[PDB]
RNA sequence: GUCAACUGUGAUUGAACAAGAGUUAGCCGCUCCUAAGGGAUAGCUGAAAAGUGUUUAAAGGGGUCCCCGUCUCAAAAGGGAAACAGGUUGAUAUUCCUGUGCCAAUAGUAUUAUGAGUUAGAUGGUAACAUAUAUAUAAAUGAACUCCUUUACAUAGGCUUUACACUCGGGGUGCGUUUUCUUUGCACUUUACCUUUAUAACAAACCUUGGAAUCAAUUUACUUGGAGAAGAGGUUCGUUGAACUCAAUUCAAAAAUUUGUUUUGUAGCAAUAGUAAUUCGUAAUUAUCCGAAGUGGUAAGGACUAUCCUUGAAAAAAGGAGGGAACGGCUUUGUGCUUUGCUACUCUUAAUACUUGUAUGAGCGUACCAACAACCGCAUCAGGUCUCCAAGGUUAACAGCCUCUGGUUAAAUAGAAAAAAGUAGGUAAGGGAAGUCGGCAAAAUAGAUCCGUAACUUCGGGAAAAGGAUUGGCUCUGAGGACAUUAUGUUAACUCAGAACUGAAACGGACAAGGGGAAUCCGACUGUUUAAUUAAAACAUAGCAUUGUGAAAAGCCACAACUGGUAUUAACA
């Protein structure tokens, strides 16, 4: 829990990454987005 | 100590005396407690049901 | 001691328990917590510190015993045999 | 932390090169009375001088190059 | 626990090699230690032997 | 007064996790892990605990000052003097009849 | 920042949404070790898949050709090398910062200093045993090969020692009540690791002397003694952790090294840091910080005592002992070895320089929640979910009840009305189970002290049997200690027992808290069980009894095969 080990740790901070929104300057020229209550990683 | 008779080779071992802790079996068991802890070290043989 | 008219040390086990087996193990029990004569040092101190085994306190040493009390007859008799050739 | 009792042996711990400074501290009128440490880079040394004329007059004796701490 | 007997631990001489080693003998009733015990064909007659 | 935290991590009171408070400079209720009681040095034959001989856990008794460690008399902290005299005696003995029936046998 | 959706009512709120920021370690864990264990090697079986695990081994380590000798993973609560205090940020801190320290190291050669030893290896003490205080308690000859020990252990019961906690009383600071009464109520009066911590103290252990029965010493407890007690004089371990003359100084005496008087010190760390303050500037100063003692709530230790047909892990890692291999420096023939000649030298720690890859500190974890919405239950679900810290009054009490510190005043809604009906509750004249399958429900009873207690019994119980009495408040009386003057004082905790008076006769005044008796039937008993319609008359159990079996060609059972298990066994099995 509060102890971990490199992987996990490396993969919370890749999906923490990952589940930010769109960047809009691309969307001028959909979306996955995770909430953390509602759904589980699975891990 | 079954009684049996047997013939065995003159050269095979054996210790004077007899074994220790004779009488074991005649104190009474007073208790299921004390038939748990003597099959506690032996073995998954008690209860028997 | 006076407390108890004939049950004695098996007054631990009270009512609970039948009576002919309390007196069986009153016999037992009574020989088993006996404090006996060390043949090495000359002093009542032997106990039973472990099922076949009865250490004297004073001298610190293990005889190795029967499992209520520290002879039986069956080992005295072959001692005997043994000697007197 | 090591408190020290003679003179003499405080000029010796001196007198090492492993000393770096000296700290001073004059404490509470009941009369005053003077805590002088002194930093080894092993430990902090401490003597106790009743007469802070005497302390100081030792301080100063004692090697004018290494540095002097005052806590006021 | 398991065994109903007392064991013994008896010291022997190594006899090829230096030094002393140690053994583990079922006890025979009034065994003590500090007892010596031998074992083999001229050994005498004791209990415990 | 105050409730105390654990400092020292695997916050349990084992054998091994015994527990000293004690009010700090700053007036706080805080803890100590003290270090674990260790068995005596003893006379090997006798099995009973040596005098001179410090008691101290084996990464304390590494450091430990070579005096404190063994007694200087024989066989030190390995045996206790009383033992070292039966066995002088009985090596004295032992000697002395060997000697003797040497000379009586023929 | 923020309000589209969500936040079962509202909502500007938010654990929602958007943007950013945030987790720093030689010393805290993991990391290392083995355990219960898992996976393989050697083999051998099996078509293979796999099944096994020393079981027909020419395989890993240490010494100077010998000696050991299957490997490996497996504990974030077992074992285990080392850090604490104060401060600090929007959020981390044993980790940043400041101070003090501690730990494992730390190669080669050359310098230097530190003590030993010499003309090759110290001493003291009758003894138990002790001794290197160098900045730094550093080295007190020692090889092979050995032998030990720490690591390292159950449960229960009391006694005892300290700490933290709690309390009472005094002085000092500030704040509060203050008509009346209060020589008052409250807050604050702080002190760590570390320094073989130095000493003192004490339960034990050991030793010299001593020589005990008219037994003594002696604990709550019983223990101990001619295998040497009491006594007398020591010594050690362990607790502890500045106690106590402890250290310094003074003057007097031994003396031109001990004792008495004076002066210092929170032992150093240490006040400068903390805390209650106090002024001034608009960051700075000043003033403060300690005398007596009791309660026994926690925990740790100690010496023990008692019990088990139960005697309650291991290794890594470390230390001690035996043993007696080896042996000056400079020079050289002869043959590394030997004869000649010489003698400030040989050891040993620490610091320094020069060389040798770059000669100090690996790597991962460290946010927040831990459910009162963050975890699981399809969900901000009254469910479930592991551990430790534990204040005052009341009391047997950590129960129940109220209170201080800390926390909170939100729970998927609010308001207004107040009948039925529901639901959780109360209360009822006279009767008292006559209602109903059933006294189901509810109530009665219940705490202490003092009395009193039967049938019956395996004599242990039955038993709190039954059956009674008492209990508040107030003012007293009596009993139980510690010190020091030779009979007199100084002085502390609290618990017991008795007597009055007193009152709407009321007092275990709330509060917790048993209904009882006469019998039958069944099961002896403590135990166990139908997770979510089943706790018993069922199962287990002690006791009684039977059978088979003497061992690798045995019993009984497991495996496809080889092979296992019972078996770390052995007919009291």
């Amino acid at each position: 829990g509060s102890i971990k080990r490199f992987r996990l740790k490396q993969r919370l901070g890749k999906c923490r990454r990952q589940n930010r929104p769109v960047p809009h300057w691309y969307r001028l020229k959909n979306t996955k987005r995770r909430h953390w209550r509602r759904t589980k990683l699975g891990l | 100590p079954s009684g049996a008779k047997k013939t065995i080779d003159a050269k095979a071992r054996a210790m004077v005396g007899v074994v220790g802790a004779g009488g074991r079996i005649d104190k009474p068991i007073l208790k299921a407690g004390v038939a748990h802890h003597k099959y506690r070290v032996k073995r998954n043989c008690w209860p028997k049901v | 001691s006076r407390r108890t008219k004939k049950v004695g040390l098996t007054g631990k086990y009270g009512t609970r328990y039948g009576s002919s087996l309390r007196k069986q193990i009153k016999k037992i029990e009574l020989m088993q917590h006996a404090k006996y004569l060390c043949t090495f040092c000359g002093k009542t101190a032997t106990k039973r510190t472990c099922v076949g085994i009865w250490k004297c306190k004073k001298c610190k040493r293990k005889v190795c015993g029967g499992a209520w009390s520290l002879t039986t007859p069956a080992a005295v008799a072959a001692k005997s045999t043994i000697i007197r050739l | 932390p090591k408190q020290i009792t003679d003179i003499r042996k405080f000029l010796k711990i001196s007198r090492k090169p492993d000393t770096t400074a000296v700290i001073i501290m004059k404490k509470k009128s009941k009369t005053v009375i003077t805590k002088l440490k002194l930093r080894t880079k092993k430990y902090l040394y401490t003597m106790v001088f009743a007469d802070r004329k005497k302390a100081e007059r030792i301080e100063n004796s004692l090697l004018p190059s290494l540095k002097r701490i005052y806590y006021p | 626990p398991g065994r109903g007997a007392p064991l013994a631990k008896v010291i022997f001489k190594r006899t090829e090699k230096y030094g002393k080693k140690e053994e583990l003998i079922i006890a025979s009733e009034g065994m003590f230690t500090g007892q010596y015990i031998s074992c083999g064909t001229k050994a005498p007659l004791s209990v415990g032997n | 007064a105050q409730r105390v935290h654990y400092r020292r991590h695997n916050h349990y009171n084992t054998k091994s996790n015994k527990v000293r408070p004690v009010r700090t400079p700053g007036g706080k209720l805080t803890i100590h892990v003290v270090k674990k009681k260790a068995g005596k040095p003893k006379c090997a034959d006798c099995k009973t605990a040596i005098q001179g001989v410090k008691a101290l856990r084996p990464a304390d008794n590494y450091r430990a000052r070579r005096k404190n460690r063994t007694v200087a008399r024989a066989y030190g902290g390995s045996i206790c003097a009383r033992c070292i005299r039966e066995r002088i005696m009985r090596a004295f003995l032992f000697e002395e009849q060997k000697c003797v029936r040497q000379v009586l046998k023929e």
